[PDB]
């Protein structure tokens, strides 16, 4: 919690903020509920920031009547895409709601149907990406990104990834039945360890090109 | 209070003394160990917290 060690240098950022300008899209979007899922929720996650959310209807007409008042183009989204809406991100433009028992633990996660802008386009994105292999892997600048679905099987989701957690997968190593972000790069150079299905391993933070 | 103070003896101030003390005595037991940080707690000591470096 409290400086336990000094370095000869800061970090680069933090996940979910952005490292680089220049050209960037992000949309705002409301969270939604995983429990609102059709196709119930085979993968699940905490709304965390460094996520990607997926698109999950409109709330744009307000009003039960028979005419109807559009207000604002507004989006409603969910942590597992299946369509990809957009990596969350700016932790900055939040609150510390809570973490149940603790109000001012430190938590990146937002509660249901609550407010959030979500990066299509980001020169430079900080992110964790997790491993969808056991084994360790080296990724380097040339790499893609692909994010879990909630409606990804249980029998490919072995390690138990998150809801909506970003992966790094190499070139043409794509875990089974994830989903990728088009034109998504992995700018900075990491290497992750080996995992297992109950320690996983958090991703270190690390920059991304989306877009 | 009449059998105590038949040997010269307040046990009234004998027994208030160590309410204090004992008191003090879970002060300072607090201050130097913390209180159930294994449990969870966030109370923590000059020799059982969890930021210190080890020796």
């Amino acid at each position: 919690m409290f400086q336990k060690q000094v370095y000869r240098q800061y970090t680069p950022g933090f996940p979910g903020d952005l490292i680089e300008d220049g050209p960037k899209r992000a949309r705002p979007g409301r969270i939604m509920s995983l429990s609102a899922v059709n196709p119930a929720a085979t993968a699940t996650g905490p709304n965390r920031i460094s996520r990607a959310f997926g698109y999950a209807g409109d709330v744009s007409a307000l009003g039960e009547g028979q005419p109807k008042t559009i207000a604002a183009r507004a989006s409603e989204v969910v942590i597992g895409g299946a369509n990809f809406f957009g990596v969350l991100g700016h932790p900055k433009h939040y609150a510390l709601f809570g973490s149940a028992g603790d109000s001012l633990a430190p938590s990146y996660d937002l509660p249901d149907g609550a407010e959030g802008e979500f990066f299509d386009m980001a020169t430079g994105l900080v992110v964790e990406i997790f491993n969808g292999a056991a084994t360790a892997l080296d990724l380097d600048y040339g790499d893609l990104v692909a994010y879990v679905p909630n409606n990804l099987p249980t029998a490919d989701n072995a390690l138990g990834l998150p809801a909506g957690a970003l992966v790094g997968f190499k070139a043409g190593s794509m875990p089974t039945g994830l989903v990728q972000i088009p034109n998504a790069r992995i700018v900075n150079a990491i290497s992750l360890p080996a995992q297992s299905a109950g320690n996983l391993v958090a991703g270190v933070t690390i920059v991304q090109l989306t877009q | 209070e009449g059998r105590a103070s038949a040997i010269r003896l307040n046990s009234a101030e004998t027994k208030r003394q160590q309410a204090a003390i004992g008191l003090e005595i879970f002060r300072n037991a607090i201050g130097f160990y913390g209180w159930q940080s294994g449990l969870g707690n966030r109370t923590y000591g000059f020799l059982n917290d969890p930021n210190l470096p080890a020796f």
